[PDB]
C-alpha cells in the first residue's frame, strides 16, 4: 500500500528556569529532517537534500517572527503556564512490598518495593536490613513512564531471610515532607 | 487569563 | 539535548491518502493536550487541567492546515517517494501492583509505530473488549517514529487473561502481547 | 567474653567547594555518642548521659581550638590537599556486553551491559536496538563501590532476538571524552 | 546529613583488652590511607597516593594515644559496661566480569562488623587459600558498626568453587558465603 | 609541600 507522510515538531528547551532558553523546530517528510530552525544557530537550516533551497525561502520569509517565537512562545508558556501547573504537579507515591516466590524456606529470595504512581520522576529508594543499609543486591527497573503523568518503579532484594529480620523500603521524594517506610517480616 | 501558544508551523514556498 | 524541561508546542503530522492529521502539545514528555479537528476543541489527558489556563484550538487547524500544504510540496518533491512502515513494538504492565479484586488499569506501550496509523485494541480470553479503554494521541519518537499507550482498566481474576493485540501496515499478521497475573 | 570499645569521629561537611564547610566530631563509648561538636552548633554538647559534664569541660578547654580546626582541618584539606588528588582521580570504566543465557532461540533473554572500574561515580548508561533507545526492558543494579576507589555497575536488557538486529550499550562519564559504544550481535 | 563531598580526618578506634587501636582518613567514603602503628608509618590504600602530599603518621599516634586515655575514662564512668556483639553480614562479588582464564578479584563485603575484631579469610575448593588477599582497615559505618573488605586476586575455572570465611565473636558458627562462576 | 592535617581527638577530664 501506498502512503506519505510529513510531521512538524517545534520543541522549546529550558535549563535552570528560563534562565536559558532553546528552540529548535524540525520539518519532516516521512522520517527525513530536511529543514531545522535553532535558537543557538540563528537561521532556518537546510539538514538533507529536500530543504537545500527550502532554507533560503524561510528566512527571507519567516526568519524575523521564528527568531521572536522563542519568547512569545517558549520562554512565554514556561513563564506563564509551565509554573502554575507541569512544573508544580505533586503525585505522592505508593509503597508496597512483594515476594518473589511464596515464602521462604531461608533460600536465595527477592523482595520487591513497588513505588508508584508518582510525579515528577525524581525519586529516592533504598532497602535497609534492621536499620542497616542493603547496599548490594538491590536493583531497579529503569524508572517507568505510565503516560497518565505518573511513573512507577520497582527495587528488588536479593536475600536470604532468617528469622526476627526486619526489611524496610525507604522511599523518598519531593511530594513527601517525611520518607515512606515499608517494613516486611519472615513471620 | 494567559493562554498556551503553539509554534507556528510555515508553510513551504507554492 | 540537554536541558531541565522541555516542551513540545504545536508539534503537527499529516499524511494522505486519507488526509488523517494530529495536532499535539506536550511538556516533559507528557501529553499536556490534543486538538480535536471535528469538534474542533482543545482535548486535554487529565480533567485537572484546562481547568483555567487555556489554548485557542484554531492555532491547531492553522498547523494542520500549513502542514497539508507542506505536505505535498514535499510528497512532489521527493518524487513520490513513500514512508517505509515500521514495526511496531508493543509491551504490557500494570499501572499499579496486581491485586486480585483490586481495580487497575492494564497498559500497553506500543513504540516506533510509523507511519502514525495503527489499530490498538484490547482482549480478555481471547475475546475482544471495549470500554475501560482509553488511549493516547499518537507520540513523537527522537527518530520521529510514534508510540502509543491503551489503557485497560479492569479488575484482577484468578482466571481471566488479556492480550494486548496490535495491527499496523508494518505488520504481515498482528501482534498480541499476552499477560496475566501470576 | 568481656570487651570495651571507645571512638572518635571527625567529620568534614562540604557543599558547593568550599563555599560551605561543616565540622562535626563525635567522641562515642562503644556505639554510644555522648558528647558532639559541630560548626552550626558552635560549642561542644552532651548527646547522652556519659557527656553531661563531660561538654562544660570540653568547651573551657577546648572550644576556641576546636572552633578553630575548621580550617586548620577542614578548609585547608579540601583546598589544599583534596583538589590536586581526590577530587581530580579519573578512573575510566571497562564496557562489556554479556548474555543472560547460552545463545537465544528467539526467546525472553537479558543482555548485560557491565560498566566496570570507574571513578568518580557520575555515570549514564543505556541501551540502543539498531540506534534506536531502549526505552523499556533496562533495569540496572544500584551502583556498587568496590572499596578500592572504583566502582561497577551493570544495565541489563530485556529482550527478544531476531537476526540483523544490533544492541549497543552507550556508556557516558566525565573520564571520557567520546563515549565508548559497545555493540552486539545475534551472528 | 547533606553535602557534596564529606571527609573522615582521624578518624580514630580503640579497645581492651588487647590495647587494639586504628586511625584512618577517608575522603567521600574510601579509605584513603590508614596508620601503621608498629612500624609507625602512612600507609595508604592506593600506590599512586601519598606520591606527593603526605601525612605525619605521629599525629595518629596522638589520637590512639588520648583515645587509649577517654577509653579507660569511660569504661569506669559508664559502670564497666560492655559492648554487644552483632552478627557480621558478608557478601561476595567480582570486581571485573567473569571470563575464565583473564584475572579478576573476588569482593567479600563484610557489614555489621562489630566490636571491631573479625577474622576474614578465603576458600577455594573448601580449601583456604593465602596471598592474592587483601585487607581493608576496618570503615566505619553510620551506626558507628564497621566494614571491612577482602580481596582474592585469582583466575576463573570452569570447575573451581570459593567461599568467604567470616569469624567474629557474634557468630555462634563461622558464615560462609559461597560464590562460583555460572 | 602542603601535608594532610587530622581533627585533633581530645582529652577526656583526668
Ligand atoms: C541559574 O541561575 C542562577 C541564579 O542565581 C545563576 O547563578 C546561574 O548562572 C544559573 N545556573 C543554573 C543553576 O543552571
Ligand atoms: C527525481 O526524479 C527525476 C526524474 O525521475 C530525477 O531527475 C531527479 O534527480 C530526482 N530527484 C529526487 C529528489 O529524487
Ligand atoms: C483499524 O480499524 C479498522 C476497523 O476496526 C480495521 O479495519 C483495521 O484493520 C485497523 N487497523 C488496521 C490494520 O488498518
Ligand atoms: C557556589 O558559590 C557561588 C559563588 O561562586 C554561589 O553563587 C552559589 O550559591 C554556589 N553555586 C555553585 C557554583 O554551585
Ligand atoms: C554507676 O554505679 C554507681 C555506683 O553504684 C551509681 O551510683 C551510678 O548511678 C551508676 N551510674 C552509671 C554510670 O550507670
Ligand atoms: C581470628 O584469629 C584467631 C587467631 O588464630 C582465631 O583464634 C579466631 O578464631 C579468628 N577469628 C575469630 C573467631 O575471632
Amino acid at each position: 500500500e501506498r502512503h506519505f507522510v510529513h510531521q512538524f515538531k517545534g520543541e522549546c528547551y529550558f535549563t535552570n528556569g528560563t534562565q536559558r532558553i532553546r528552540l529548535v523546530t524540525r520539518y519532516i517528510y516521512n522520517r527525513e529532517e530536511y529543514l531545522r530552525f535553532d535558537s543557538d544557530v540563528g537561521e532556518y537550516r537546510a539538514v538533507t537534500e529536500l530543504g537545500r533551497h527550502s532554507a533560503e525561502y524561510y528566512n527571507k520569509q519567516y526568519l524575523e517572527r521564528t527568531r521572536a517565537e522563542l519568547d512569545t512562545a517558549c520562554r512565554h508558556n514556561y513563564e506563564e503556564t509551565e509554573v502554575p501547573t507541569s512544573l508544580r504537579r505533586l503525585e505522592q507515591p505508593n509503597v508496597a512490598i512483594s515476594l518473589s516466590r511464596t515464602e521462604a524456606l531461608n533460600h536465595h529470595n527477592t523482595l520487591v518495593c513497588s513505588v508508584t504512581d508518582f510525579y515528577p520522576a525524581k525519586i529516592k529508594v533504598r532497602w535497609f536490613r534492621n536499620g542497616q543499609e542493603e547496599t548490594v543486591g538491590v536493583s531497579s527497573t529503569q524508572l517507568i513512564r505510565n503516560g497518565d503523568w505518573t511513573f512507577q518503579v520497582l527495587v528488588m532484594l536479593e536475600m536470604t531471610p532468617h528469622q526476627g529480620e526486619v526489611y524496610t523500603c525507604h522511599v523518598e521524594h519531593p511530594s513527601l515532607k517525611s520518607p515512606i517506610t515499608v517494613e516486611w517480616r519472615a513471620q | 487569563a494567559m493562554k498556551r501558544h503553539g509554534l507556528d508551523n510555515y508553510r513551504g514556498y507554492s | 539535548i540537554e536541558a531541565d524541561h522541555v516542551g513540545f508546542y504545536g508539534t503537527t503530522v499529516y499524511q494522505s491518502p486519507g488526509d488523517i492529521g494530529q495536532y499535539t502539545h506536550e511538556f516533559d514528555g507528557d501529553e499536556l493536550f490534543y486538538v480535536d479537528l471535528d469538534k474542533k476543541k482543545t482535548v486535554w489527558r487529565l480533567p485537572e487541567f484546562g481547568q483555567l489556563i487555556l489554548f485557542e484550538p484554531q492555532g491547531g487547524l492553522q498547523n494542520i492546515a500549513a502542514e497539508k500544504h507542506n505536505l505535498g510540496i514535499l510528497t512532489k518533491r521527493s518524487n513520490f517517494t513513500p514512508a517505509t512502515n515500521e514495526a511496531p513494538q508493543a509491551t504490557v504492565f500494570p499501572k499499579s501492583p496486581v491485586l486480585l479484586g483490586q481495580p487497575n488499569t492494564l497498559i500497553c506501550f506500543v513504540d516506533n509505530i510509523f507511519p502514525p496509523v495503527i489499530n490498538i485494541t484490547w482482549l480478555r480470553n481471547s475475546k475482544s473488549v471495549t470500554d475501560g479503554v482509553y488511549e493516547t494521541s499518537f507520540l513523537v519518537n527522537r527518530d520521529h517514529s510514534f508510540h502509543k499507550l491503551s489503557y485497560l482498566t479492569f479488575i484482577p481474576s484468578d482466571d481471566d487473561i488479556y492480550d494486548c493485540k496490535v495491527e499496523h501496515w508494518g505488520l504481515e499478521e498482528p501482534v498480541l502481547k499476552h499477560w496475566e497475573p501470576e
